[PDB]
Formats: structure tokens, sequence, C-alpha cells
């Protein structure tokens, strides 16, 4: 404590001018620049390096003192210096100061509204920041401990508008967050999931451009993997579109369609007793006698999920005595 | 069917758990109201509804401005053991906010029977909910008094108040009887005959003070009645009318059953039980009717005057709560039996200038006793009670002239006229150890502007407000994390570090110096009460003028300087600390036995007086009085007090009652006392005649004496400065005398263990040293060897140590300068 | 354990102060004093079902397509020849459907009326119900659209010439407590006509003092409630897919048409049981609970109460939903109308205006999912 | 945006329009300001998430207008007028 208190005080006077205390009697954040300008002239612009170095220790060196109060400094120090690094590092430092149970899962006034405020601020800077590389990971580093606070409809409404964003990775992780929340507060999640599922299923067949088809198909993949509650009753409409998508427009659309089909089969499982008789011929048609040497990894993996999930294992050789002929010469 | 109801129940559960920090409507309340109609989820929906109702008065208002009252009325008729505790909890919650508009909806279809049968056929908490619901039903509702008053209910109430563990029902049962005794001479006669009065009289002596205040409230209601000769007829009429109406209904049902149709396993079979149920109601009606005519208002008055004298010995009670309830009860007695007060005040104050002898004079004197209460509000409350008497005898129509004539003596035929008024109420009437003991060191010199003579009593509203703080969930400052919780952990860490560093620096005092001065302060007076705070850095001083001052020595600042409020001529004799581990409270004990407890003593603006009483009563203000000598023992909460009385009393704090009295078996005064802070059974007192005695609380008070010795071999009585037992270390019993002789003794053995060689002898709590007060300050080892000596630049007043750090405080006689010395290496 | 620090010591026996009571700092004591209804119930006991439908002939003011919207209260006018369904089947089905909202109200209908008939058809109801509400449901399709001077039209004995009736004379015929349900092609005209006639009666009764002999007290005309189909001069839809009386269907049978218009507007129409009006048969009764149809009605009641409570201000919510069951059910159905009807270029209107957040409230998605969940069970059965 | 709700696509719309607003054109500025203000009318009190970056870009490019200034500083103190 003779040295760690000193380094915390140096970090203090670098950030804003006071001393770190927990509860004995504090100030706001306006005199930071006035406290820090005299600091370097006391020993001997950009000033990014000093703040970056001072932030690089809060994520590294552990302190046994109370550690959930100077977040009220750090989060207000988000856009203090404009950068693609300062904002990102400050946001991830605030995110890594709340990992599993510090002020997170304890329930009381001034133990809950502080968490609500910091999570709201993090989501606001997560969906507001223009530079489109902060939000590829500031949403991703949201651990499963903030679920009871961000599962409320007030935050959820602002959250699911991130399902339509610029970079496709944002959609890929946001739909996974939605699928995870699909068992926390399902009353305000599941109908919205139905709405976006219907929207994607309409676009997947009424759109006519391969990259849009790609994005819709793999968004459906990650949604059907990340949420099993909205999965089973919609198997017929979700198969009636994907099943006639083994065309020759491109290899990637067919590979992703087969990936959708395999994921749907492994998610559902054992109710395809009245789909398998039609499902097997169409998949073996694209499994054998390819027109072009395309990527058959998806064509293997779709059967890899579906046969095992169905349990129709010894039968297919007897009903379709050709699959031996495919397997002997595909090698 | 869909899972919508289950999904919305889960959503409401999450809103109750994690989103309740904002007190705005939950948006899922109509769904949980709608699911209250089908036997698939009523238990779960009702328990979530009760959990929502727990939060506060905003929840019940939102649930009542949406229409849950018809639902909770309708579930009463459906019988199930599982719904019974949930219904009684929900109803106890709902009737504690707006009982005015929800008491007439419980009489429609015998809806009171639910609570009556959950009380009398299930934990004591559930029974407490039931009795609170019944009390709220009975409050100011004479129609419901008829429906609720049953002998089986009052007998079960007496059984519960005789033996039920949790004090909440021990409160609410007494409250229920007090409310049932409101204005009902039939009820008063029935309760007197069944002996609930005896049980409620025996329940005056009980550990917790809330039930004692409740008992005084019930005996406030037990005044017989002013409009009695009309209320008895006013009840006779509707008993006659109810008898006639139920009789007519009985023959109407008989004519209906005389329909010349058997109707086997049908309405007739559903009607015979109603037939003798109606017959039972009729027979109850003439039971009460037969009890009516033997009313005997005279025996009612006799029992009231027998209850008053047993109320009287609670004058030396514990709290100001019971004292305020006592003064409002006395004000109501003044209101009812005015003329006795009017005829006794003339005689009493003319004798003060210069018939009485009754138990009434005892109450008249007890009012003056309460007029000198140590609390703030009680003083002006008793003054406003006596102000009616003053205003009345100011004139008394024709008597104002005589009153003025005998009023001119205050600064320095009528006999028959005063005597005639005694018989005027003696006729209307149609052991006695008054004992009149009172330290008359003060005299009565003769915010609302007017005065309503029967005073109000907000105790019922206070008890009702308990049912709004949470019960299924722990309250603020005890949650697993909050502002006060973080403050408590910070305080705990500071106590841990000071305790550890004291053990680390224990040995430094043996070979260090003590001649260096830290800081000096000017108290503007000569201080004799001198106490460092045990852990936090503060210094409390008190002087002759009862002017108590607080110093922060680290910054050299004066925090506060106030007055104790004691009357002139008395002096504060002791200062101590309460609850030192979390937040200390200043205890000031003055030579008049007035014990006060203070809060926020370090700030002039926000200081408060929490509690104030008189632990000791019978002391006589001798010129050589040692005053109030008190010692604290935190683990048992004991406060040992003594003085000019020949008995050391123990005062408890959890019950605020006198546990036991131990005689001193001598005639001299007491100079010191000490006790073991951890074992809490052995206390040693040092007496001014040089006698050192050890007592025990484990045996009877007559043989509580264990052992007695004399300090020194001299036969003359040597004054003893202080006797102390150290809290830590080896706990050496060190006793000092004014001849310079200091001794180390043993409780088990007889001969002293060590001895060597005067204003006061002080011992640091953990440092093995002994400090002797002379013209030169000398600090010695407990083994006898001297360690240091210096001068405090006459005679010293008193020394004290900081209980853990090596701070010693010094001040001289006829000096207003107090110095602090610090031990170092 | 710590002593001298309990509730008794920190409160001294006083209750919570009243001067601090209303300065709610932690927002902990927010009061609602007027929580309990005053038991003053204005029941509805009588209804008039005005059905101006002379099937076969069209008004000369609105052009029509050769296939047009012609089904009325789920009975088709081509399966019955001339007059076995002109009133005596449509009105029978309409009365049977109105029985579901309140079974303790008696009904008596109109046989394509005339003025000498709506003498009695109104004044008998007024003289048999003193201060209780009388419902009035006007449906008009063989009638010229109402005029800006405040007239509706009825027929004569020979069914020849459309004869006018003034809303002033109609409100003198009836009395104060109303629920009016309009189904014409522009009902905002008669709604504002009734509004300005009401204020004209107010002005004439107060200032001019020439109080016209009205069967009901003057100031009690304000309780008269109105619900109207079209918000302006915008025509209804003659499309042959939907029934011609969609507003009355909304206000009368919510579950049925709400399910069928869900089938209309579902993005998926493949893998379903099929001018192709779907044949959706749902088992059970409205009044049951364990049956699927009763479950659907129950969840509908819950969700349409929740939306109303969330959106509406509290005094209006109390005035419209807690006082009486008949008016509560009609405005419950009006909440569904305010969403379904604007999908087809027609905006409904109420006389106590409602906020427009009803049609964009997020909670309707759960009701749509509830229909999906039930209809999946129906199709797999 | 007057007719179909766009709380769903507000991020894409606003982040597309900011790249327009950054480089001065002096003619497209009024039209894009009017479009974003109209979307503010459509969205309502939820636009507080999008206030600061718009304010920063406007202060950088030095573009001000009465309707936007008045309606935003009425939004902050909660007096909304369509």
């Amino acid at each position: 404590s003779t040295v760690n208190s000193r380094i915390l005080n140096l970090l203090s006077i670098s950030l804003s001018g006071e001393k770190f205390i927990q509860s004995n009697q504090q100030f706001s954040i306006e005199k930071a620049r006035k406290s820090r300008n005299q600091s370097f002239m006391k020993k001997t612009i950009t000033d990014a390096q000093i703040l970056i170095q001072c932030f690089k220790m809060l994520q590294l060196i552990h302190h046994q003192y109370s550690l959930t109060e100077f977040v009220r400094l750090i989060t207000i120090s988000y856009i203090e210096h404009e950068d693609s690094s300062v904002r990102k590092l400050a946001a991830l430092t605030s995110c890594d100061l709340f990992i599993k149970d510090d002020i997170c899962k304890q329930t009381s006034v001034h133990a809950l509204h502080s968490v609500s405020e910091v999570l709201s601020k993090l989501l606001m800077i997560a969906i507001t920041d223009p530079v489109a590389e902060i939000r590829l990971e500031i949403l991703q580093h949201l651990g499963s401990n903030f679920d009871p606070q961000l599962a409320q409809p007030d935050n959820l409404r602002l959250l699911f508008m991130a399902l339509n964003d610029e970079i496709f990775g944002i959609q890929l992780e946001a739909i996974k967050i939605i699928g995870r929340l699909s068992s926390v507060n399902p009353a305000y999640v599941v109908p919205s999931l139905r709405k976006t599922l219907l929207e994607l299923l309409t676009q997947l067949k009424f759109s006519n451009m391969p990259k849009k088809k790609e994005e819709s198909a793999t968004l459906l993949c990650t949604l059907i993997n990340s949420s099993d509650e909205v999965a089973k009753p919609y198997i017929d409409p979700i198969l009636d579109v994907i099943l006639p998508k083994c065309q020759d427009a491109s290899s990637a659309v067919a590979s992703t369609a087969l990936k959708v089909l395999g994921e749907l089969s492994v998610v559902g499982g054992k109710e395809m007793t009245r789909y398998l008789k039609e499902l097997m011929p169409l998949i073996i048609n694209t499994f054998q006698d390819q027109s072009n040497s395309f990527k058959r990894d998806a064509a293997l993996t779709t059967l890899g999920q579906l046969a095992a999930s169905s349990g129709y294992v010894v039968g297919p050789l007897l009903d379709y005595p050709e699959l031996l002929g495919i397997l002997i010469n595909i090698l | 069917f869909t899972g919508f109801f289950e999904q919305n129940l889960t959503a409401f559960e999450l809103w109750l758990k994690y989103a309740s920090n904002v007190r705005h409507p939950p948006e899922q309340l109509p769904i949980v109201l709608q699911v209250l109609l089908s036997q698939v989820h009523r238990i779960r929906a009702l328990v979530l509804l009760s959990r929502f109702l727990d939060l506060g008065p905003w929840a019940v208002y939102l649930s009542l401005s949406i229409g849950i009252f018809p639902y909770v009325l309708k579930l009463l008729q459906s019988p199930a053991p599982e719904l019974k505790p949930i219904l009684v909890f929900i109803w106890a919650r709902i009737m504690s906010i707006d009982y005015k508009n929800t008491q007439s909806e419980l009489i429609k279809e015998k809806g009171y029977m639910y609570f009556v049968t959950v009380l009398v056929p299930t934990t004591d908490e559930q029974k407490a909910m039931a009795v609170f619901v019944l009390a709220s039903f009975v409050r100011n509702f004479p129609l419901g008094q008829k429906n609720c008053f049953s002998l089986e209910l009052v007998n079960k109430l007496c059984f519960y108040i005789d033996n039920s563990e949790i004090p909440l029902l021990r409160q609410w049962c007494v409250i229920l009887l007090g409310l049932l005794f409101a204005d009902n001479p039939l009820n008063r006669f029935v309760c007197m005959n069944t002996g609930a009065v005896e049980i409620l009289l025996k329940s005056l002596k009980d550990p917790v003070p809330e039930v004692r205040t409740a008992s005084i409230f019930a005996l406030k209601h037990f005044i017989s009645g002013f409009q009695d000769a009309e209320v008895i007829l006013r009840l006779q009429q509707e008993f006659e009318e109810q008898y006639q109406q139920l009789h007519s209904q009985l023959q109407h049902l008989q004519n209906q059953s005389h329909l010349q149709q058997q109707q086997s396993q049908q309405q007739q079979q559903h009607l015979e039980q109603q037939q003798m149920k109606i017959e039972k109601q009729i027979r109850h009606c003439q039971v009460m009717q037969n009890q009516l005519e033997v009313i005997d208002l005279r025996k009612l008055k006799r029992q009231e005057i027998g209850n008053l004298i047993s109320i009287l010995p609670l004058i030396n009670d514990g709290s100001s709560l019971v004292r305020k309830e006592l003064v409002v009860y006395f004000s109501h007695i003044v209101s009812r039996y005015s003329n006795f007060f009017i005829v006794v005040v003339f005689n009493d104050l003319l004798e003060e200038i210069k018939s009485q002898g009754s138990i009434f004079y005892t109450v008249w004197k007890s009012l003056l006793i309460l007029a000198e209460d140590p609390f703030l509000e009680n003083k002006e409350l008793s003054k406003q009670v006596i102000d009616y008497i003053l205003l009345e005898l100011s004139a008394h129509k024709e008597l104002g002239g005589p009153f003025a004539v005998m009023e001119k003596f205050l600064l320095k035929p009528m006999r028959t006229s005063l005597a005639k008024l005694f018989q005027s109420l003696g006729f209307s009437e149609s052991s006695n150890t008054s004992m009149k003991s009172h330290t008359s060191k003060k005299g009565p010199s003769g915010h609302t502007e007017p005065l309503q003579l029967p005073l109000n009593s907000s105790f019922l509203d206070y008890s009702r407000e308990y049912f709004q703080e949470p019960q299924m969930k722990k309250q603020e400052a005890d949650e697993p994390g909050s502002v006060e919780y973080n403050a408590r952990l910070w305080r705990r860490n500071r106590n841990e570090t000071i305790i550890q560093e004291t053990q680390g620096e224990k040995k430094l005092s043996i070979y260090g110096n003590w001649s260096k001065k830290l800081i000096s302060l000017n108290n503007k007076s000569q201080p004799k009460l001198m106490k460092f705070a045990q852990f936090e850095d503060q210094l409390i001083t008190a002087d002759d003028r009862s002017t108590i001052t607080v110093f922060d020595w680290e910054k050299g600042k004066t925090l506060s300087k106030f007055s104790n409020g004691t009357p002139f001529g008395t002096k504060v004799t002791d200062l101590k600390l309460i609850n030192e581990d979390d937040s200390a409270l200043l205890l000031t004990g003055s030579s008049d036995g007035v014990i006060k407890i203070y809060r926020d003593y370090q700030d002039v603006d926000t200081f408060k007086i929490v509690s104030a009483w008189r632990g000791l009563t019978d002391m006589l203000l001798t010129p050589r009085s040692t005053g109030l000598l008190t010692e604290w023992l935190q683990i048992r909460g004991s406060l040992l007090t003594t003085g000019d009385v020949k008995v050391i009393r123990v005062w408890d704090a959890h019950t605020e009652t006198v546990e036991v009295d131990i005689p001193a078996k001598t005639s001299s005064l007491i100079t010191s006392l000490t006790a073991d802070q951890l074992a809490g059974n052995i206390f040693v007192a040092g007496f001014a005649d040089g006698s050192l005695r050890v007592y025990d609380r484990r045996l009877d008070p007559r043989d509580s004496m264990i052992r007695r010795w004399r300090a020194g071999n001299d036969k003359q009585g040597v004054w003893i400065n202080n006797v102390h037992l150290q809290r830590g270390g080896y706990r050496e019993l060190v006793s000092g005398a004014t001849n310079g002789v200091v001794e180390l003794w043993d409780i088990r053995s007889e001969d002293p263990v060590e001895s060597f060689v005067m204003t006061c002898m002080q011992v640091h709590e953990h440092a093995p040293i002994i400090a002797t007060g002379t013209k030169q300050i000398k600090i010695w080892t407990t083994s006898g060897d001297l360690l240091n000596s210096f001068k405090n630049s006459a005679f010293l007043s008193s020394m004290a140590f900081h209980p853990h750090r090596m701070m010693i405080a010094a001040t001289n006689s006829h000096d207003s300068i107090v110095n602090i010395y610090k031990c170092e290496d | 354990i710590f002593y001298f620090d309990d509730k008794r010591h920190k409160t001294n026996g006083n209750p919570i102060p009243e001067e601090d009571k209303q300065r709610d700092v932690n927002r902990y004591y927010q009061p609602i004093t007027d929580w309990k209804i005053m038991k003053d119930r204005q029941k509805t006991v009588s209804a008039a079902l005005l059905l101006c439908l002379n099937l076969g002939v069209d008004p000369p003011d609105v052009m029509k397509t050769h296939p047009c919207a012609r089904v009325e209260a789920w009975v088709d006018p081509l399966n019955f020849q001339d007059s076995k369904k002109a009133i005596e089947q449509i009105g029978k089905n309409l009365q049977a459907q109105y029985e579901t909202l309140s079974l303790r109200t008696r009904y008596k209908q109109s046989l394509d009326p005339c003025v000498e008939d709506v003498k009695r058809f109104c004044n008998s109801l007024r003289r048999t119900s003193k201060e209780d509400r009388i419902l009035f449901h006007y449906n008009g399709h063989g009638v010229p659209k109402p005029t800006k001077s405040g007239e509706i039209w009825v027929f004569n004995r020979g069914y020849t010439q459309y004869i006018p009736v003034s809303l002033y004379d109609l409100q003198t015929w009836l009395g104060a407590p109303c629920i009016f349900v309009y189904d014409c092609n522009s009902a905002e005209n008669i709604l504002i006509n009734f509004q300005k006639f009401v204020q004209k009666r107010i002005k004439d009764d107060e200032e001019g003092n020439h109080d016209v002999a009205a069967p009901s007290p003057t100031s009690a005309y304000q309780d008269c409630f109105q619900l109207a189909s079209c918000t302006s001069d915008e025509l209804l839809l003659m499309s042959p897919e939907l029934p011609a009386d969609l507003f009355s269907c909304c206000l009368t049978c919510p579950i049925e048409i709400s399910i069928r218009i869900f089938l209309m507007q579902s993005p998926l129409k493949d893998s379903k049981y099929k001018s192709k009006i779907p044949n959706v048969n749902i088992p059970g009764m409205l009044s049951d609970r364990r049956t699927p149809l009763g479950e659907l009605n129950w969840i509908f009641t819950a969700i349409t109460d929740t939306i109303a409570w969330t959106s509406l201000p509290r005094p209006l919510f109390k005035k419209l939903f807690r006082h009486d069951l008949m008016i509560a059910a009609l405005f419950r159905n009006f909440l569904l109308a305010k969403r379904i009807m604007p999908w087809y270029n027609c905006h409904p209107v109420s006389d106590p205006e409602l906020p427009d957040s009803i049609t964009t409230h997020p909670m309707w998605k759960s009701w749509d999912l509830a229909m999906d969940e039930v209809l999946t069970k129906i199709v797999i059965d | 945006a007057k007719n179909i709700n766009l709380s769903e696509m507000s991020s894409r719309i606003v982040q597309a329009l900011v790249r327009i607003l950054n480089n001065g054109d002096r003619e497209l500025t009024k039209a894009t300001m009017n479009t974003l203000s109209l979307l503010l009318l459509q969205l309502g009190t939820d636009f507080v998430v999008f206030v600061p970056v718009i304010n920063k870009a406007l202060l950088r490019n030095r573009i001000q207008h009465s309707v936007y200034d008045q309606l935003v500083n009425k939004l902050l103190n909660n007096e909304c007028l369509p």
C-alpha cells in the first residue's frame, strides 16, 4: 500500500485532480486539463500518449481497493480526446472493470442504478460512434452479466435497431445477443424475433443480388444457432425458401443454403420424419455429379448434421442404394 | 393454448427483481390481474402480486387505481389452505394505507370470517397479519365491533398474549383489545368478567417497550364512558331490531320449508344447516341481551380506579415513548374527572403557600413529576396538560377573586365552598402506597395556541406505518451493497487497521519517552471530564457549567461547544461512548441522575438528543456527593450505575428495564468501578473508605458479595483515586490511593500481588504503564519500575489515555489549557 | 450487535410528518386518492339496430364495380333470394353477436324503417328506460351519404324514395345516454353535426332561455358517446375480399375478423388452408376458458386492456374502461378498429378523442404471435 | 420518413448523412439538415442517442439554422412541438 496508493494517486492527478477515495466525504470532472497541463511542466498539444499510458494500467494491474467508482471518471472521459484509440481503450477499460461480480449482480439502490447508467452510456457510445470499428467489439465484449439490465424493453428497443447496421459483423453479433436474450425476458424479445425472421425470409426470396442473398442466408444461420425458441414451429416456411436454392448462380449461395439447411436440421431434430423422404434426393442431387468443382465442404457438413440429428442411419443405404457409389469415388 | 401468460409472468418477475429502481408503472400489471381468474396459476400470480405490493405505498395505489379490490374480495369465498397466508398478507398490506374506504366491503358476505378462522381454527407472523386486519376493520367502526367481538376470539387473544414469541402480535393483540374497548359498555362488562383486564394488567411488565405503550393505550380506552346512560339504550335498540329481523327471517324460512316438498339431497338438505346457524345467531343475540341489564357502571368505575394505581409504578420507565403515552393518559384522566383535579389543586397549592391523602393526589403529584422530564417534547407536553388546570382555576367563575388573593402569595366560608364540591362526585361514584417521594430541587413557576383537553395519541398511526416498510425483502442500509453498507465496510477496515497497529506498537511505550508535547487547546474553562474517542480522532471535554466541547486534535480544531441542558447547581459527572464500532453516541451523566444520549455530537447544526431518562432516583445532593458514577459493558449492553444511593443498579438496553439491584453493604461513597468487557460477569468497585470489593451478578443480590479487602495495612480510611481492569494484555487489577500507594491485586487470592508508590492514577488500556498525578507527572511500569517523569507546564486535574494510540491528556487545576503528549521512540 | 439504534429511538413515537408527506423526494409516496369507484352505474339495457339495407339496389351517388363488397354479418345476400336476409337474417346474426358483449341487455331490431316507424322505435325505448343508456347502431349502404347539414335517410312504405331525417329531431326523439355506432360512408359529418347541435342546444338553453321541450335533461347530452367509421370525406372500400361492414365487425366480433385479416395480411400464404376468403373454423366458445377460442378471447381482452392503460391518461381511462361493461367492451373493440381499419385508407373516429399511439403500439406483435401459435395447432389438427 | 417509421434504420441513415455533412457543399446542407430534422420529428425523444455526433459535425462545419437549433434546445428541456 506504500507504492500502489502512490501509483493510483499518480493515475488520479493525471486523469483529474483529486485523490482516489471510496467513502469518507468527491468532485466532478471539469478541471482535468487544468490539473494536467502543469503536470508535465513540473518535470520539464497532442497529450494522447499520457492518457493512453494511464489507461493501459487500469486494465492490467489489480488493486484491492474499491474499483467501481472511478468508472464515473472513465466513462465521462470517453470523447475527451478524439481518436480511434482513446475512445476504444476507455470503453474497453470501463467494460473490463465490470467482469463477473463487483457491483453487477448485487441488487440495491446505488448498487443497481449505477450499473444501469454505465450500461446505458456504453450502449449509447456503442451505437452512436461514427468510426465503424469501435462498435465491432464494444458490443462483442458485453459479458453475460449485463443481461438482466439490458434485457429490459427500454434498452432492448434501442438494441435491436443495431440488427440493421453497416458492417455485417455488427449484425452477426447483434443477432447472437438477441438470441441469448431470447430466454431472459422473452415476452419483449420473441415477437420481435418473429418480425425480423419474417422480414429476412421475405427479403431472401424477393431480393435479386448475390451479396444480399449471402448476408440473409448466414444471418439466418447465426440466428437459428443462437435461438432455439423461435426455431421449431417455423420449420416449414423457413424450408420452403431455402430448399429450392440449389441453383447455378454461384457456388457460395448454394453452399450457404446447404449450411442453412444443415443448421435447421440439427436445431430441430427428429421431427423431419415427414421431411426426409423429399429432403434426401435434393441434397444428394447437389452432392453427386457437380457441374463445377465447387466447395463441397458445406455439402458434406449439411448431411453431417442432418443424418445424425434425424437418426435415420441404417435406412438410407437400403432406400437409396447409390450413396455407396458416391462415397467410393468421391475420395 | 399459448404460453403468453407464463411469459408475461416471467417478465413481471424480472421487472420486480431488476427494474424496480424507477417507481414508474410496471406496464405488465393488467396481465397479472387478468390471470387471477383460472385455477392454473393463481398461487404464482398472487405471490408475484404480493411481492409487487411489498415495495411501498405507490404499489398499492397503482394496484387500487386499476381494480384489484373486487378480485381480492372474490377470492375470500374460495376455501384453500394454500391461499390463506397469501390472502392475509395481501389484505394486511392493502388495509394499512386506506382503511377508511375498505372496511364496509368486509361485512357483506361474512368476509371477516376468513381472518377470524385463520386466527382461531400458520405462523405467528401470519397471525399478526390477521390481527392487524381485524384491528383495521374495528377502527372507528361500531357496526364492525358487533361482528368482530366474540368470546372465542377474545379468549384466543388472551392465550396468544400470554404465550406468543414474536413481539409483533404481542403488540397487535393489545391494540385489538384497546380498539374493542373504545365505547362499548357491554364489551367492557364482558371483558371484565372474562378477565382480559387482568391479563392486560399483567402484560404491563414485559421486556419490549412497545407492548407496554400498547397496554397503556388500551387502558386509556378502558375509561368507562361519559354518555353511558344513552349508549346503553343506543345499543339495546338495534339488539331488539336484529332479534326481530332474524326472528322474522326464521319464520319466513320456516314457511318456505313448509312447501309440502321433501326435496331429498337438495335445497332442504342445504337449508337445515342454515336453520340452526340462524338459531345459533339468535341464541348469541339473547346471550348478549341477557348480559346487557347487569351492567353496573359502579363496578366499571371501580375497576378503572384499580387499574390506574397499577399504571402509576411505570413512572420510572425506560423510554420517552412510554412517558409520552403516560402524559397523554393523564391528560385524558384530567379531561374526564376534572372536578377532582379542580378541588385538589386549591388545597395542594395553598399548602405549598403555607383533603388530600387519596390515590388521586398520587396522580396529581406524578403529573408534576413528569413535568420535569429529561426529554425535549415531554416537558412542553406536560406543561400544556397543566395549562388547562391553570386556565380553569384562573377564574372558576366566582373563585377568581380568591384565586388572585392566594396568587399574590406565590412571590412570597371559602373552606366550605371548596369542601362542598368533593361530595358532588363522591356521590356520583355510587396496598395504597402513595409514598409521595420526589426530589423537590425545582418548582413549577406558574406549538399550538389553543388546547383541546383530551389529547391525541399518534401511536396508532405510528404502529400502522410499520406495515409500509418492506417485510419480504431486507430494507436499506442492510442490503449486500449500498451507501451505508460501503460506509460500514470502510469503518470496519479502519477499525481493523487501528487494532492491528496497536498490537504492533504495544511495546514502544516501555522504552520510549513521554516528555514531548503534541498540541495544547484552550477550553475557556476548567475541564474535569476528559475522554478520547476510542478509534476515531476526537476529544470530548466537560466542565462545571455543563458546557460540553468536542476537539479534533489532528487539525487542532473545535468541532462543537454546547450545553447539556441540566439545571443550574448540578454538574456533569461522566462522559462515555455508545456503539463505538460503527457510530458513537455521547452519553452524559450528571450528578442529578439525568442520563442523556446524543447523536451527531460533532456538528452544531445536526446534533440531536435520542433518549433521556433517570437511571437513578433516590440520590440526595450532598455537598460531598460523588455524583452519578456509571460504567458500560457493551457485550451484555449493561450500564452499571451508582452514586449517593447505597445500591448499584444495573440497567439493560434491550429491554430498558432494571434487571437487578446490588447493595453496597457499607455507608461510604463510591469513587470508582470497573468491569470485564468480554466475560461480562465480574465487576470490581472501589469505595472512598479504602475498601475494595468484588461482586457477582450470577447469584442472588443478598449474597452477590464475594470478597472484600482493604487497600493498605493502615486502619484509617484512605481515599481511592481509581481502580481499573485492563481490557487487553494480562488484565492486571490496578488500584490507586490518594496517599500515593498503587497496588496490583488478584480476584481469586486475598493478599495483594504487587505494590509501590496524588490527584489521580490512570492506566493505559493495552500499554503496561501506570500514570500518577502529582506536581510532576510520573509514568511507571505495571511491574513497578519507573519509566519517565516530566512536568505539565499547582495540581493536575485529571489524565486520560487514547485507548489504543499512546496519547496522554493533561490539564491543571485553575487552568483552561489542556495539553496532549505523544509517546514516541 | 449494536444497541440504542432502533426504530423507537430514531422516531421518538411520532408518525411521518404531513408537511414532509407531499414533498416526495424519493418519489416514494405518490398518491391516488380517488381510487374507488363511487358505485354510480349507468347501465345499458336497450338497443336499437338501424339497418338501412335494401338489398339489390344501390344509391345513385357512389359508383360500383360489378363484383363488390356484399357479404354482411357473415351471411351472403345471394344465397337468400329477396327478403329472408334483408333484415330477418342479418339482424338475427347481428343480435346474436351483440349478445356476447352483454347477455343482460334485450334487443329489438329495425325492418328497413320509415319515419312513422322510428317514431315508436325510439320513443318507446326512451319511455321504458329513464336514465339508462340506449345503444344506437346505424348501418347504411342503400342510403345516400350523410349531408353537411346533418341528415340521414330512411325509406317509405313502398321502398321508393329516400326520405331525410335531421339529427336534431333524432336527438329529440332519443335522450341523453348514448352509444352511437356509425357505419356509413362518411360519418365524421354526422359526428360533427351532432357536436354542433349539442352546443347549439347548450347555448339556446342557457342564454336564449327558449328551452325546447326535450325528454332528457339539457346538460346530460354530453355523456352521449359516438364512434364513427370515416374521418373525413373519404369513401369506404368496395373490394370483394373483405366484408362491407368492417367497422361493425370490429366493434362486434373481434376475434373472428382479426384472425381472418391476419390470414389476409400474413406474408406467407403457401402451406395454408386457402376472391378467396379463408375458411377459418376455430373450436370452442367465447365464454369458455379452457377451449382455444375462449383462450384467444381472454388473451385479447388482456392485451387490449394493457395497451389502453399504457397509452391513455388516467381520468379518461377511468371514464371509458372501468365504469360499465358494455361501453368498456365497445371501446376495447375500438382499440382494435383503430389499428385494423387504417390499413385500408380509412381512419376511425371517437367522440372522446384517443391518442394515435394505439396503431403504432409495440405490444400488438405478441397478439399476432398468439394467433400464429393457435393457428399452427389448428392447421396441424 | 413522414409516413413509414425508421427507428429500425436510424443508425444507417444518420451515419450515411454524416459523411455528406462533413464536406461542405453549401447547397446539399440545407436539404440534408431538413431530412435529418424530419427524421427527428418522426423519432421523438429517442434522438438523444444521436444528438452529440450531429452537434459535433455541425460545430466542425459551422452550419447553424433556426428550426434545428430551436427544436433541439426544446428537446433538451422537454417541450416538443411538431
